[PDB]
């Protein structure tokens, strides 16, 4: 299966607009996720890693986005932070693997690589596996907001990745394998 | 929606662009601090700029949210940090013009000279010139020369700026609703609206009084055995009786008396501990001593230096191509990025400091995860009191055994101890009740109680009854002897050194308590006893969140400042002191002057 279009791109969506990826009708391979990279985790849920090859699915779905290192705890059932809350959630009821590694020297530059985008205010939580690329302004006071101002806020933030920063504020890549089941 | 959630989502927002700008900026300085260059000064400058552009655009919007809604104490201070306009209350021509004063002072400060009599071609500057001179020459003359020089000529040209700075400077503090600058200053270390922690303004000055007077018995002591040194050393200048003349005390100001040491020594026979040359027989680098540094820490339950620390650290000299600002510094840049800049060479004096620099990077990793705004010390004094307790413990000759240079078979005795002990008096006593009569004569200056007419007047007469110096040679009020000093020509808080001290010993000695150590607490080595780690760690880490007496109490056990544990330490030195003026004057008279 075509893993390394995923895993091995020039570049990783924005975490605010993860790129949903479905893989279907063919022969996975799953060995082949541990040629791309040394990783920062590597951590299933609902199924074996060195069972990986044994079992058959429906629909698998690969989740890749970019986040920051300290943000790689919330990529899991049950997390909070602004992330797990108002980007990407995963559902408490979970089958899949979420893989992540350092992308430090690809990503960052000197001047900050500010195209990795991530959303901070919102007015509800997102459920499982919903997507919001809405760039409307948040109003978080009591007057109708009206562009931007005094309580009105852009809701994305961009990171700013640079090389010397520490590595809680490394980018990495993160690409979560969902593993869907239904008939046939 | 109500106004504290606002204010928290703004303080989020503020959050995360300040650490953008923020890093720019500290990364802009150490690129200039590290290799100088015009260049690096223009981008320093650009980002300096942007950064207060940013704070000032941000302290306007802070005003929208009121402080008397807030009920979270997070909030309430990081909005407190951002409210107050500081300058920015004054008109814009005060504004100017009080940059103007502080830039006229820093320039005269910095680049005053004096020439050398009937010789007008031979000018010295403060650095290295006069420091050298007050500090090695034993010729009374030349040092009085020295200093005449640099009152005359530097504080005649600072005076008039300081009574207009004075003013500016009391009309800012007015504005921003404090009684006077002095408040200003005192601000940090109120706490207001924490029940039994709380802290007034006013009471810090009642505070620091009553700890300066339980150290006078071992003050008058110190200054009683130095003076029979001098006398030896300046046979017809010292009156038995009297004040030590203030040009004698081996600095300009009279700040340290660390460069009397050599003439004070208790056992001049015996040397002190210096591990200079077993760094160099052992072929020591400024690489493992940063090294051993981190042993230290890791030793004691602190974690590890980060990658980025080793391959972005300024640890030596960068030679004579790239020129660099060889002070050393430890650097929070933001965002994870901790560095070190200092330009490292293979002596004893290096490798304590590395500890205390380590000390301080330490304490800045400890609190990382704090708001942007509460990513500090819990007051401006206990940054350097957690790098002088490193530094304190790494200098003690259990630990120089364990690491491997003062040899295995070493005998400390009683008389090496006193060595010890009087020179870190010298260094830490000695200056003391200079640090404490130097603030508390700016604080009766900006509050009103000494008029200009008598600033001089009163500045030397308190000399005395605090210090026990006295001056050389008369001076009028056209002379501004405070302003002769880095940290009074400069708008900095000088408190930060007394109050510090104190904070030094009271941290010590509880650790030496986790650490279960026996004996006398100079001899304490709180090397591994990660309990003594884990407590200092659970008040490194909350920076600002707390009240410092909180962050206090959470170490030593109680709440506010004292003293015991400095006297504690110096303990046996108070006793031998007492021993060698049993035949001596103890105190002084402020009557007695070399002019008279
Ligand atoms: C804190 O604990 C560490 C151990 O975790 C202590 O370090 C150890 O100190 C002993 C000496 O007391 C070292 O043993 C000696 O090593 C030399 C190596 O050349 C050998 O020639 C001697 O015969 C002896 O075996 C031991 O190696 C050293 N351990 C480590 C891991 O470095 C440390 O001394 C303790 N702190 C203090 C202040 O004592
Ligand atoms: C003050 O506000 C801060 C948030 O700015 C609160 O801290 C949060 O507390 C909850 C408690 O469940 C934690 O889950 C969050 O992770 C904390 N967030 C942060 C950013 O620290 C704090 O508890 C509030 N304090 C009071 C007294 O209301
Ligand atoms: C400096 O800070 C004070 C508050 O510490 C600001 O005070 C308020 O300013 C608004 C205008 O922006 C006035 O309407 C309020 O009456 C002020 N409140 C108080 C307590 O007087 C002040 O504005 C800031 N400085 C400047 C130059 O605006
Ligand atoms: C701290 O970092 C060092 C590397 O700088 C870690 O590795 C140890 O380094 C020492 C250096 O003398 C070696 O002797 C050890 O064998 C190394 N350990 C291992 C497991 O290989 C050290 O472990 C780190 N310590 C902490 C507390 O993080
Ligand atoms: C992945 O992202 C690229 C842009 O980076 C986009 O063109 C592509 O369509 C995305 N793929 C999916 C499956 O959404
Ligand atoms: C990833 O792609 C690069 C070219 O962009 C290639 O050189 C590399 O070998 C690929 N790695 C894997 C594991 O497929
Ligand atoms: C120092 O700054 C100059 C500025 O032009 C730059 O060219 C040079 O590479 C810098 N050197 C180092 C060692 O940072
Ligand atoms: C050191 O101890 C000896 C014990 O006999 C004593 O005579 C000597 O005076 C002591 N010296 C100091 C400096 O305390």
């Amino acid at each position: 299966c075509p893993f390394h279009e995923v895993f091995n791109a020039t570049r990783f969506a924005s975490v605010y607009a993860w790129n949903r990826t479905r893989i279907s009708n063919c022969v996975a391979d799953y060995s082949v996720l541990y040629n791309f990279a040394p990783f920062f985790a590597f951590k299933c849920y609902g199924v074996s890693p060195t069972k990986l090859n044994d079992l058959c699915f429906t629909n698998v779905y690969a989740d890749s986005f970019v986040i920051k290192g300290n943000e790689v705890s919330q990529i899991a059932p049950g997390q909070t932070g602004n992330i797990a809350d108002y980007n990407y959630k995963l559902p408490d009821d979970f089958t899949g693997c979420v893989i992540a590694w350092n992308s430090n020297k690809l990503d960052s530059k000197h001047s900050g690589n500010y195209d990795y985008w991530y959303r901070s205010l919102r007015k509800s939580k997102l459920k499982p596996f919903e997507r919001d690329i809405s760039t409307e302004i948040y109003q978080a006071g009591n007057k109708p907001c009206k562009g931007k101002g005094p309580n009105c806020y852009f809701p994305l933030e961009s990171y700013g990745f640079r090389p010397t920063y520490g590595v809680g504020h490394q980018p990495y890549r993160v690409v979560v394998l969902s593993f869907e089941l239904l008939h046939a | 929606s109500t106004i504290e959630e606002q204010a928290k989502t703004f303080l989020d927002k503020f959050n995360h662009e300040a650490e953008d700008l923020f890093y720019q900026s500290s990364l802009a300085s150490w690129n200039y601090n590290t290799n100088i260059t015009e260049e690096n000064v223009q981008n320093m400058n650009n980002a300096g700029d942007k950064w207060s552009a940013f704070l000032k655009e941000q302290s306007t919007l802070a005003q929208m949210y009121p402080l008397q809604e807030i009920q979270n104490l997070t909030v309430k201070l990081q909005l407190q940090a951002l409210q107050q306009n500081g300058s920015s209350v004054l008109s814009e021509d005060k504004s100017k013009r009080l940059n103007t004063i502080l830039n006229t002072m820093s320039t005269i400060y910095s680049t005053g000279k004096v020439c050398n009599p009937d010789n007008p071609q031979e000018c010295l500057l403060l650095e290295p010139g006069l420091n050298e001179i007050m500090a090695n020459s034993l010729d009374y003359n030349e040092r009085l020369w020295a200093w005449e020089s640099w009152r005359s000529e530097v504080g005649k040209q600072l005076r008039p700026l300081y009574e207009e700075y004075v003013v500016l400077k009391n009309e800012m503090a007015r504005a921003n609703h404090y009684e006077d600058y002095g408040d200003y200053w005192r601000g940090d270390y109120e706490v207001n609206g924490v029940d039994g922690y709380d802290y007034s303004r006013g009471q810090l000055i009642e505070d620091v009084e009553h700890t300066f007077e339980e150290i006078k018995p071992l003050y008058e002591h110190l200054h009683a055995y130095v003076r029979a040194k001098l006398m030896n050393a300046y046979p017809s200048y010292i009156s038995p009786i009297g004040c030590l003349p203030a040009h004698l005390l081996g600095d300009m100001w009279g700040r340290f008396w660390t460069n009397l040491y050599s003439l004070t020594v208790p056992f001049g026979q015996k040397p002190n501990i210096d591990v200079t040359d077993a760094m160099v027989d052992q072929a020591w680098d400024a690489q493992r001593i940063f090294k051993e540094a981190e042993k230290f820490f890791v030793s004691v339950g602190l974690p590890n230096m980060t990658q980025g620390f080793w391959e972005n650290s300024m640890l030596t000299d960068p030679g004579n191509v790239q020129k660099a600002v060889c002070h050393p510094t430890a650097w929070d840049l933001g965002k994870g990025d901790f560095r070190i800049l200092m330009c490292t060479k293979v002596t004893m004096d290096d490798f304590l400091t590395a500890h205390h620099e380590m000390g301080h990077i330490q304490y800045d990793m400890a609190y990382a995860a704090q708001p942007f705004l509460l990513r500090n010390g819990a007051n401006e004094g206990f940054h350097e009191a957690v790098g002088e307790i490193m530094s304190l413990s790494a200098a003690t000759p259990k630990h120089l055994k364990s690491i491997g240079l003062l040899s295995p078979d070493f005998q400390e005795d009683n008389e090496t101890e006193i060595n010890f002990l009087l020179k870190q008096a010298l260094t830490i006593v000695g200056t003391l009740p200079f640090t404490y009569m130097l603030e508390k004569w700016r604080w009766m200056v900006f509050k009103g109680e000494i008029p200009k007419d008598q600033w001089m007047k009163k500045w030397w007469e308190m000399k005395r009854e605090i210090v026990g110096v006295v001056e050389p040679v008369p001076h009028d009020e056209t002379y501004c002897d405070p302003a002769s000093l880095f940290h009074v020509s400069n708008d900095y808080s000088f408190i930060r050194y007394y109050t510090r001290t104190l904070y030094q010993f009271q941290f010590q000695e509880a650790l030496c308590q986790a650490a279960k150590h026996e004996g006398p607490l100079h001899k304490c080595d709180i090397s591994n006893s990660t309990e003594a780690g884990q407590k200092l760690f659970n008040m490194l880490r909350l920076g600002k969140s707390e009240p410092w007496t909180l962050a206090l109490e959470n170490v030593v056990g109680a709440k506010n400042m004292n003293v015991r544990p400095l006297l504690n330490y110096f303990e046996p030195l108070f006793t031998w002191l007492k021993d060698q003026n049993k035949n001596s004057f103890v105190g002084w008279s402020t009557d007695w002057s070399p002019y008279a």
